[PDB]
């Protein structure tokens, strides 16, 4: 799993190597002080592939070569289980009106709305999260 | 002080239509007063649909808009609540766009003049100020000092008058 | 020292003795009803219909019906020194100088509200499902008559305080449209006012309705409706054991005496929470009703705005035949009064049309049906649509939107959205029978892939029976059941090991509490399996 | 027993006591009564009408004005119930005095 | 507005709501 | 020898939200610059306590909310269900800790109008507040999801990835610690 943490190892060398570079030219070339404004924005997208980066580092150091990581590995390596994929749900449909139901009120700037619907969120995001663990009815 | 009965009563004649605590369904409501206060929501809205209760050069009589002791009674009612030359210019900055040329943002035949504003005096433009208007965002608390207001209420009036 | 059991036994034996209710007794509990949760929905307007008995009875040891005119001199503050109605000084003292008072009436308001809101409800169980068919009949249309005296029953009550809000909408309503009726004219606008509006024996009539007329109607209608489906039992949605003529389900004594007792203790215990948290009708903000003055958001409760808002969409269509006039207000009395006549004569306008005219004790599932779901849901979106427009003065100011044009999505919306609300839930129930069918060829689709050795991703079905040396197993047929389409509502999820939220049990109880647990479920697994084939 | 005839003459106007809907408080009771366009001071429940010059208001009126006997007054108990009968037991009284800018 | 129509409102998604969700509680689906 | 899907999905995106107090920082850091010409505090004075006994509360929960996925990894149901109580209740308090200190700030101080301060104050540790309410949220929504199934190895990684979460909340307060009250 080496260049799948190689990809967000180049790109915190090279974002490092634009923030520390964008730092200094604007302490001593800008018309004020130092910008703050952008050289936030690239201290935190070298951040960005810092947290990532160095996370895909931690689990390429831990696992064996996968088969996909092998250079000619035959298609009968993966005979196991996939692991689980949702086949169907109507709860995704019913937490994007429930996130547009407290964005329109935050955009009308209603909050008898918003605080319903961030309750409308909870009860839906409460639907998409328990619904492979419930069990049968007790009657 | 003003009177709550006359303000309740004032507020079921003329205000019960399109308010009741909430707004007008024609066209914008006024809507709930924001800071409610006798500064401004006293103060009239006559640019827009809302009509004029005040009339300016009224002697008294039985056919009126508004009645002084009425207004400030009704203002009252409403709110339950349970270097002069240097705040002119200052007033340009932060409203230059639309205030400077003492013309209107919204409409350019508009304009912050006394046939335009009527009946004004420096009170009604100090209220109208602090709480901003139905579509000017206030001022009071969150951009300027009461020195402020009154610096650019005094300046806007001495404008408006010469 | 008292006993309770030789002192009860003695006492079953002195009624026993007096009366003879032993095998009268025995089948009214040994009676049998069906344990879903559609058919608790009835349940909620015949405790809401208890609520506003106990919480209008305190309600008239308070009120003054009068509508002589009164200065206040009272405890409000704003209102004093006003002209009022003494229904509108006593509906302020029952707010501001009764210990207590404004709670008693906001429960009376919300119990109103929940009553007329749980008979819609129940209503839309009963047309989906179908329960209306061949013994029942006659329990729609005298159930849809309690729809009917429900509108007029909360009407006629918020008009009792004589608010400004709540005089405008009598002026309104009995005050307009009874004056332009074509079919008599004037005459009956003397008859229920006693001269011109608002007189002086309006609220004393309609406080002589509101309390024993109309009730007295409403709780003896409920008493022929509660007592057909006593004794024409309750319908079931089919299942296992259910075959026309079964009714299986739960008892009434040790069951259904205590959750169907519990549940009224959980409505009322909302309503207490509704009654005293939210604000529901303020009539010391606008003052009394004066003709003078004006409101500027004059609306009626929710199950009298459609009515509101349809006098608001229908265009200025006037006629003048002759010399006299014909208004606006025709175009709503006979709206009205064509809505009131399609909901009540309903399952004569399908034994006309389907042809069904067989004796039905299963309920219909609302899939299975397309035609009269959409139907339904052509008449919810309609029922929406007039509600979400005679309060568009208030999505005018509020939603940011107009006020002009909100007509105009009404208007062209009445024609337009229940005609596509008919094609979007008729390709939807059609749709969801679809979806169980696949349950049945192939089975419960479960999320588990397993990539095969040779490639080919699988989702490794769960066959719901009996099995093949084929591929997908032996179909099964539909016959209304709900069909699991997740594994985890069958037996896959498994219990997460018995103790408490925080400690757990010695795992010598945990073997004893999953194996004694899944076996009575076994134990009733095969309970209705050698039920089902004792029928069959 | 509750069925009233909505065409019975009963107030007394000056055409020969025409019925009731075809008067509205303005319909003059003789000649010359001369009913004034008197406003209210606001709470117009214990409120005197006083009288309305036309040069009272500027531009853009809305004052809601009612009938005045001119011959009420105000303060006696006699006369306090004809402005009872004028706005709470009196309905399509009142008007709306709009004034147009010229 | 603050008369029936945001009551009406609360009714259905407070009200309604704590009636049916307690409702199928109580009862079974089937 | 599969490295773990949600925990990666995770991660992935605890990035993104690593740039949403992007944006949050650079409105801080502008209004201090360009607009401070004296200490960015002029009418209010920043008290580190009741700001240091909430933020050795987080610091603790982490403490407690790792222990609790140590039991996931384990297999110990309850052992995951105790300690992330503790770290319900001690985020709990931050929350609480912390909206006492904004009453604090506005019937005294600045409010979130009519400051410069005081809105890159409001903002900053305003959507880090909300940041900690939505992730209590998590701990409810895991911990009843707990009483519904057998406690399979994917309700142990349900439990990793809210962990990270937290910790993720946990670090941006340090941040938001050492930014705002050491370096005013
Ligand atoms: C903002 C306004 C809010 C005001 C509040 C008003 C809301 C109405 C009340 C809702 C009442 C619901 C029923 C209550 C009785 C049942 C109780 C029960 O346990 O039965 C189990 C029941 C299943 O039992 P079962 O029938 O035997 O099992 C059969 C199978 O399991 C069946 O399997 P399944 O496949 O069939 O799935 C069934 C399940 C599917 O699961 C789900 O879909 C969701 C499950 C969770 C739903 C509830 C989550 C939270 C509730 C609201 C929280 C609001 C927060 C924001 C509020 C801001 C206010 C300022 O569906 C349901 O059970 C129906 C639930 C109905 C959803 C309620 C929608 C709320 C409307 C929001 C209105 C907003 C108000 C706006 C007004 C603004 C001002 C005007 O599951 C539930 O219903 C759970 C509901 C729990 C809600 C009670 C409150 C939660 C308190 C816990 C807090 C813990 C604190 C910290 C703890 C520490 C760690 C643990
Ligand atoms: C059972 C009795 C069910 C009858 C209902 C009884 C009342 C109880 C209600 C509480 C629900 C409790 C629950 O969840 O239990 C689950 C329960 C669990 O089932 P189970 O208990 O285990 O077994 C019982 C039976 O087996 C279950 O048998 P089933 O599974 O076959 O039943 C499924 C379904 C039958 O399946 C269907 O066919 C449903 C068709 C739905 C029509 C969808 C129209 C959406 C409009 C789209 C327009 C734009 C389209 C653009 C694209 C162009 C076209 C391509 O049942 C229905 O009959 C639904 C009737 C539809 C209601 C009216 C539609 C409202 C449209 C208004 C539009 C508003 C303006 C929009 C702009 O399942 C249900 O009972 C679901 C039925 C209730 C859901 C629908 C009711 C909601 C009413 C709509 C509110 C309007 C929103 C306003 C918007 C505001 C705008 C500002
Ligand atoms: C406000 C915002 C949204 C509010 C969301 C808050 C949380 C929702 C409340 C959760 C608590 C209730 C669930 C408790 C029971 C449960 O957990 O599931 C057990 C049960 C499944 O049990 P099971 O273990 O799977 O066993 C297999 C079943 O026997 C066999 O079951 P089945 O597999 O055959 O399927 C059951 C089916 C039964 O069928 C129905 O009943 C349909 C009812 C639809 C509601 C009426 C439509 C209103 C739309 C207004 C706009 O139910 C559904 O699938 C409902 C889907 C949701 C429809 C969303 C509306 C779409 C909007 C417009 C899009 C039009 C499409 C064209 C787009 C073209 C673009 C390319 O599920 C149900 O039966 C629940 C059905 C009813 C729940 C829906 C919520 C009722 C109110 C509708 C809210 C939507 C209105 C949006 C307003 C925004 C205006 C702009
Ligand atoms: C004011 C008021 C209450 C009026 C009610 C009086 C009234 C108008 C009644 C209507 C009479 C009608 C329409 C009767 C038709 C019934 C009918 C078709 C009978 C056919 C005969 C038949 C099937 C068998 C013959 C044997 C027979 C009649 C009776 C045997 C049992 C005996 C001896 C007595 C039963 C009498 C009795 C205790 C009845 C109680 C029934 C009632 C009203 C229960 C109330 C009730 C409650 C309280 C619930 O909570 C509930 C919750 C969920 C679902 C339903 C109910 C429910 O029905
Ligand atoms: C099912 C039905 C109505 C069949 C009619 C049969 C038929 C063919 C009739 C012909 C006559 C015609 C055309 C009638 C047109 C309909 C009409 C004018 C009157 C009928 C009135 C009536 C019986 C209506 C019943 C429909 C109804 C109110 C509810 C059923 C909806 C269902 C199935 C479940 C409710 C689910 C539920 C509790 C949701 C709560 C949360 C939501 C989304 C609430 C939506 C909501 C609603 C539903 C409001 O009523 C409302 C009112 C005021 C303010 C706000 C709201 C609001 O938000
Ligand atoms: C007793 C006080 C009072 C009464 C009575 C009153 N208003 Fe207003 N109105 C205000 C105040 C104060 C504002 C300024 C907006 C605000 O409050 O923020 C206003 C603003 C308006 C506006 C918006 C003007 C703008 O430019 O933003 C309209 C339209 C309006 N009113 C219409 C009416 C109508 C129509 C009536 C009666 C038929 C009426 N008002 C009666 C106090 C009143
Ligand atoms: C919309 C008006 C109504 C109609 C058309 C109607 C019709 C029906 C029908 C056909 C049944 C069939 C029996 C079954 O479901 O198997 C029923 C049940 C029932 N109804 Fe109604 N009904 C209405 C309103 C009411 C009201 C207002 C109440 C409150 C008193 C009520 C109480 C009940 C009860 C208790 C049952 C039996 C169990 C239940 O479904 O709750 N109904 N109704
Ligand atoms: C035993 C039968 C009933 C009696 C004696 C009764 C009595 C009363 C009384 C005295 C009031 C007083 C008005 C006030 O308090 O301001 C009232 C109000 C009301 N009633 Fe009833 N009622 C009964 C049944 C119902 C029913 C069945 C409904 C449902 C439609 C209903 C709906 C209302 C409403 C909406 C109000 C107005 C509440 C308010 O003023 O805020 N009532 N009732």
């Amino acid at each position: 799993m080496h260049i799948e943490a190689r990809l967000f190892e180049i790109l915190t060398a090279f974002f490092a190597l634009a923030a520390v570079v964008y730092a200094v030219l604007t302490a001593m070339f800008a018309t004020g002080g130092v910008e703050w404004a952008g050289t936030t924005a690239l201290v935190l997208t070298t951040g960005l592939t810092l947290i990532t980066g160095t996370f895909f580092r931690f689990v390429a150091r831990r696992l064996d070569t996968r088969p996909e990581d092998y250079e000619d590995a035959e298609i009968s390596d993966g005979a196991g289980e996939l692991g689980f994929f949702a086949p169907h749900s109507w709860w995704p449909i019913l937490i994007s009106l429930s996130f547009s139901t407290a964005a329109v009120g935050a955009a009308l700037w209603l909050p008898w709305l918003i605080a319903a619907g961030v309750a409308f969120v909870i009860t839906s995001v409460c639907g998409l999260v328990f619904e492979y663990y419930w069990g049968p009815e007790k009657h | 002080s003003a009177l709550l009965r006359t303000g309740k009563q004032l507020f079921e004649t003329s205000c019960v239509s399109c308010h009741g605590a909430n707004l007008q369904g024609v066209p914008d409501r006024g809507p709930s007063l924001i800071g409610t206060g006798e500064a401004a929501v006293y103060f009239q809205v006559s640019t827009g649909r809302m009509p004029a209760m005040r009339g300016e050069a009224q002697a008294p009589s039985k056919p009126p808009h508004f009645d002084e002791s009425q207004i400030d009674a009704l203002g009252a009612y409403v709110q339950a609540n349970g270097d002069v030359a240097r705040g002119g210019d200052l007033f340009r900055l932060n409203c230059a766009s639309c205030h400077n040329f003492t013309g209107k943002g919204g409409a350019l035949s508009s304009g912050k003049y006394a046939p335009d504003l009527g009946d004004a005096n420096p009170a009604q433009i100090y209220t109208a100020m602090l709480t901003g208007p139905q579509n000017m965002p206030k001022f009071s608390d969150r951009q300027l000092t009461p020195d402020e207001k009154r610096d650019i209420v005094a300046y806007v009036r001495e404008s408006a008058e010469t | 020292s008292p006993d309770f059991a030789k002192l009860a036994a003695a006492q079953g034996d002195a009624i026993d003795s007096r009366y003879h209710p032993s095998a009268a007794v025995r089948r009214q509990l040994n009676k049998v009803f069906p344990t879903h949760w559609s058919f608790l929905l009835g349940e909620i307007a015949l405790y809401s219909f208890i609520i506003l008995l106990l919480t209008g009875v305190w309600l008239t040891l308070f009120f003054d019906p009068s509508m002589a005119h009164v200065t206040y001199d009272g405890v409000y503050q704003p209102l004093r020194g006003v002209q009022m109605s003494r229904a509108y000084e006593t509906a302020l003292d029952i707010s501001f100088e009764v210990r207590g008072g404004l709670f008693v009436r906001q429960v009376h308001h919300w119990a109103a509200l929940m009553f007329a809101a749980s008979i819609m409800v129940h209503l839309a169980r009963i047309f989906f499902t179908g329960a209306f068919r061949r013994p029942r009949e006659a329990n729609w249309v005298i159930g849809s008559l309690l729809l009917i005296l429900a509108m007029f029953e909360g009407f006629f009550g918020y008009s009792l305080p004589d608010d400004l809000l709540s005089g405008t909408g009598i002026r309104a309503a009995l005050s307009g449209i009874t004056m332009g009726i074509p079919v008599i004219g004037t005459w009956m606008h003397w008859a229920l006012f006693g001269g011109d509006f608002p007189g002086e024996i309006l609220i004393p009539r309609l406080y002589a309705l509101h309390i024993l007329l109309i009730p007295g109607i409403i709780l003896a209608l409920i008493g022929a409706h509660l007592a057909l489906v006593w004794f024409q039992k309750h319908t079931q949605f089919p299942g296992p054991g259910r075959t026309e003529t079964n009714v299986v389900g739960v008892r009434v004594m040790p069951v259904f005496a205590v959750k169907s007792g519990a549940f009224f203790a959980m409505i009322t215990g909302v309503l207490g929470l509704m009654g005293g948290l939210l604000t529901i009708n303020p009539i010391w903000n606008l003052g009394p009703y004066k003709p003078s003055q004006v409101s500027a958001g004059s609306q009626p409760d929710f199950y009298m705005m459609w009515t509101d808002g349809l006098i608001r969409l229908w265009p200025a269509w006037e006629f003048y035949p002759f010399g006299h006039t014909i208004p606006q207000g025709v175009w709503v009395a006979v709206g009205m009064g064509l809505v009131f006549a399609l909901l009540i004569a309903y399952p004569f306008i399908e034994k006309k049309v389907t042809g069904d005219d067989a004796h039905h004790n299963l309920l219909q599932r609302p899939r299975d049906v397309p035609v009269r779901t959409a139907i339904g849901s052509m008449a919810i979106a309609l029922y929406l649509l007039l509600t979400f427009a005679c309060m568009n003065d208030i999505i005018a100011l509020k939603f940011h939107i107009s006020l002009n044009a909100t007509t105009w999505i009404g208007r062209i919306g009445m024609v337009v959205l229940p005609a596509i609300v008919y094609f979007v839930a008729y390709r939807w129930a059609i749709s969801l029978q679809r979806s169980d069918r696949e349950v049945l060829e192939h089975g419960v689709e479960t999320g588990i892939i397993k990539r095969l050795p040779h490639g080919a991703y699988v989702e490794l079905h769960q066959p719901l029976g009996p099995v093949d040396e084929h591929g997908h197993p032996i179909p099964l047929e539909y016959a209304g059941a709900p069909l699991p389409k997740r594994m985890n509502k069958l037996g896959s999820g498994g219990a997460p090991g018995t103790g408490s939220f925080l400690f757990p049990d010695p795992a010598v109880e945990h073997e004893a509490l999953t194996e004694a647990a899944h076996a009575s479920e076994h134990k009733s697994l095969t309970a209705l399996k050698e039920h089902q084939d004792r029928i069959h | 027993g509750l069925i009233k005839n909505p065409w019975k003459p009963v107030v007394p106007t000056a055409e020969g006591k025409k019925a009731v809907l075809w008067t509205s408080g303005w319909t003059p009771r003789f000649k010359g009564e001369t009913i004034y366009l008197a406003r209210a001071t606001g709470r117009p429940g214990e409120s005197p009408f006083v009288k309305m010059r036309p040069e009272d208001i500027d531009a853009g009126g809305m004052e809601t004005v009612f009938p005045w006997r001119e011959s009420d007054g105000d303060g006696t108990t006699v006369e306090s119930e004809h402005k009872l009968t004028e706005i709470a037991m009196g309905v399509r009284n009142p008007v709306m005095l709009i004034r147009i800018k010229p | 507005g603050f008369g029936p129509a945001p009551e009406g409102m609360a009714m259905w998604i407070i009200g309604m709501v704590a009636a049916i969700g307690v409702a199928m509680w109580i009862g079974s689906r089937a | 020898n599969r490295p773990n899907m949600v925990s990666v999905g995770t991660i992935v995106w605890l990035s993104s939200e690593l740039m949403f107090f992007a944006g949050l920082f650079a409105m801080y850091f502008t209004a201090r610059a360009q607009a401070g010409g004296a200490w960015p505090p002029e009418p209010t004075e920043l008290n580190l306590a009741l700001a240091v006994p909430v933020t050795l509360v987080l610091i603790a929960s982490s403490f407690t909310c790792q222990m609790g996925v140590f039991a996931a990894e384990r297999g110990d149901v309850f052992g995951l269900r105790r300690w992330y109580v503790i770290t319900f209740l001690m985020g709990l308090f931050f929350v609480l800790g912390q909206g006492y200190e904004y009453i604090h700030l506005v019937e005294h101080g600045t409010t979130i109008p009519g400051s410069a301060y005081g809105s890159v104050f409001y903002l900053a540790t305003g959507f880090h507040g909300l940041h900690v309410i939505g992730g209590l949220v998590a701990f409810v929504l895991l911990l009843a999801r707990t009483k519904m199934s057998k406690f399979t190895p994917a309700q142990a990684t349900a439990a990793i990835v809210v962990s990270y979460y937290w910790h993720f909340v946990d670090i941006v307060w340090i941040a938001l610690f050492a930014t705002i009250y050491f370096v005013r």
